[PDB]
């Protein structure tokens, strides 16, 4: 699947543009396709809150946690896979975010002492165990919903939540559960 | 348009209670999971708890707290309240009240915060 990798390309190249003070120009990005730049556009707009893809780009916050806007998503992953995934499945998950373990994420930093001290600090994520796995936190319990984290998850890698039939059954009786 | 109005802050001896509660008026109160911050003097914000909406039936707290204080939220007043029992010094801070943002992690409004100071007039 080159194309979504070309996308992913492109999502870090407007990144790196918009973090400095550079411009953003659809001949520029043109030589480092209408699919690619809206699977770009989609990432931005999704994962990090960046609209717009001569361009503009306009933000959602970013008592500002910039590096909190990770949260939602890993958040969905851990509910894809049941209520607990694997750490290795969560750093395929942040390679393809192209954050790597001890390296300095233009947005997020340091990955590991991100999502295993400060997520775990406070109370997002659970990372229990030689090997370990990350699961939801008490805070993650009291601040989002299953249903909430699935529309999330559902509108990247998907469109709806029905897509999933027994994680949209799960949010359903979570709903039922929580209204009591 | 929309505003959390905190109140209740004040001075309390140690190992006292006190009740805070936010006012919320300008959006639909039930919907939002609230929380309740905390600023000490010459340290950085911290999170107090969080409690979620339709039901009010999940609780969480900081481990500073996790035994002493209460929150619990009234929809049909659209209030929120943090109950504190057995204060201590450290729990001296400007007391925040915020409305979870759909995104979770981040937070959509603030109010202006009430002051509790913890100390003892002798001791």
């Amino acid at each position: 699947d080159p194309v979504a990798w070309e996308a992913g390309m492109l999502m870090h190249f407007i990144l790196r543009k918009y973090k400095m003070r550079e411009p953003i120009m659809k001949a520029d990005m043109l030589k480092v396709f209408t699919e690619i730049l809206n699977g770009a556009s989609r990432r931005l707009e999704l994962v990090f809150g960046l609209d717009l893809k001569t361009y503009t780009l306009v933000s959602k916050l970013n008592w500002d946690f910039p590096r909190n806007g990770l949260l939602m998503p890993l958040l969905g992953v851990i509910f894809l896979k049941g209520n607990s995934a694997t750490e290795e499945e969560i750093w395929k998950f942040m390679n393809v975010l192209g954050a790597y373990d001890g390296e300095e994420h233009l947005i997020y930093g340091e990955p590991r002492k991100f999502i295993t001290q400060d997520l775990v600090q406070e109370k997002y994520l659970k990372y229990e165990q030689p090997r370990y796995q990350f699961l939801w936190g008490p805070r993650a319990y009291a601040e989002t919903t299953k249903m909430k984290v699935l529309e999330f998850l559902a509108k990247m890698n998907g469109a709806t939540p029905r897509d999933f039939p027994s994680h949209y059954e799960e949010a359903l009786r979570d709903e039922e559960e929580r209204a009591q | 348009q929309v505003q959390l109005q905190e109140s209740g802050g004040g001075l309390v001896q140690p190992g006292g209670s006190l009740r805070l509660s936010c006012a919320a008026s300008g959006f639909t109160f039930s919907t939002y999971a609230m929380s309740w911050f905390r600023q000490a003097p010459g340290k950085g914000l911290e999170w107090v708890a969080s409690i979620n909406s339709s039901g009010g039936g999940i609780q969480s707290y900081a481990d500073s707290v996790k035994g002493r204080f209460t929150i619990s939220r009234d929809n049909a007043k659209n209030t929120l309240y943090l109950q504190m029992n057995s204060l201590e010094p450290e729990d001296t801070a400007v007391y925040y009240c915020a409305a979870a943002a759909w995104r979770v992690g981040t937070y959509d409004y603030r109010g202006q915060g009430t002051q509790v100071t913890v100390s003892s007039s002798k001791g």
